[PDB]
Parts: C-alpha cells; structure tokens; sequence
C-alpha cells in the first residue's frame, strides 16, 4: 500500500 | 519519454472477462491511449511521474495475470514497425 | 538491443486461431522468446540484423491483424517493470 517500486 | 504498458490476463471465464474490463477503464481513467489489443501508451515529462504511474497500476493490478512497463524514448517509439495484415487503403 | 513484437492478431474464427498458432510458430522458429501470450523479443547483438529482422516478419506477417516491432536497449530491457496479478484481499504463504 507504499508501495516500493 | 513514453510509458508502455502490456498485459496478458486471463479471458477464460466471465469474472476473468470483467477483470480484464476493469483494468482496461483503469488504465483509459489514467490517461492511458491504446496502442493495440493489451498494448496501452502515456507521455511522460519526467522519471518521477513515471514511477508514480507506475506506483498507481501496482496499486490496482488485476487478481490475475501478468502487467509489463517498459518505457522508451519518444523518438523509439515513433520508429516503430507497423505491420498490417490488409494494409491497402480503398474507400468504398 | 533488444526487438519486441507486439502482435493484435483476430482469434474469431477458426482460420484465425490456425494463422494465430503460424505466426507464433514462425517467431519461436526465429528465436525469439515468448514474454507474454501477444508479445515476443529476441536479442540483438548487432543493428545489422535488425533490419533484416524486420524485413523477415514483414515477409511472413499473417494475413490479418496488427503486428508492430520496437526496438529498445538492453537496459530499458533489463528495468521492465513485472507487475504480478494478485488479489487485494490475498491469504500470505504460511510456509
């Protein structure tokens, strides 16, 4: 949902 | 820079089908312009935006399936090959 | 480099998915590799072949459909990004 990318 | 998104999702059944609709007017709400079948296109200014959008699709990919980003400079991809399979131009 | 083909190819009719399953033959018999069920690459090791790529699929494009060639580095290549379907409310892998 944070996303990391 | 240019932001290429393709997809390959499941078709089989009728949740499949509606899943794929979902993600298709996601990705059109987004600003998204299609290119071909699975095959969607944005502009971009700059890296950050592109992560972003990227971020989003993440956020609302689909229960099934694969989703590819690829992006490009603008000048690739105006080079680009088009190939169609009845390519003669006749008006009726 | 790397030259991807994106392929819009009807799957109506019957002649449609025998000239589907051609093409895809035709492209794996070129070496390239399948990414996903519409979209194919194939490693470049020098722009003289590119071009004689392209006049290859040209010259055995099927009779119908959209077929379109990119050509893109090996770095924009390597950094796709490989977003994996998978459900909101999904049960994680106890082991």
């Amino acid at each position: 949902i944070e996303l990391s990318g | 820079m240019r932001v290429i998104v393709f997809f390959d999702l499941p078709v089989i059944t009728p949740e499949n089908r509606h899943n794929y609709s979902v993600f298709r007017k996601y990705l059109i709400k987004s600003g998204f312009i299609m290119q071909q079948k699975s095959v969607y296109s944005k502009l971009v200014l700059n890296l950050t935006n592109r992560d972003s959008i990227v971020k989003s699709i993440e956020k609302n990919k689909p229960p099934e399936g694969l989703v590819e980003v690829l992006t490009v400079t603008e000048k690739q991809y105006a080079k680009m090959e088009i190939i169609i399979g009845e390519s003669k131009t006749e008006y009726l």
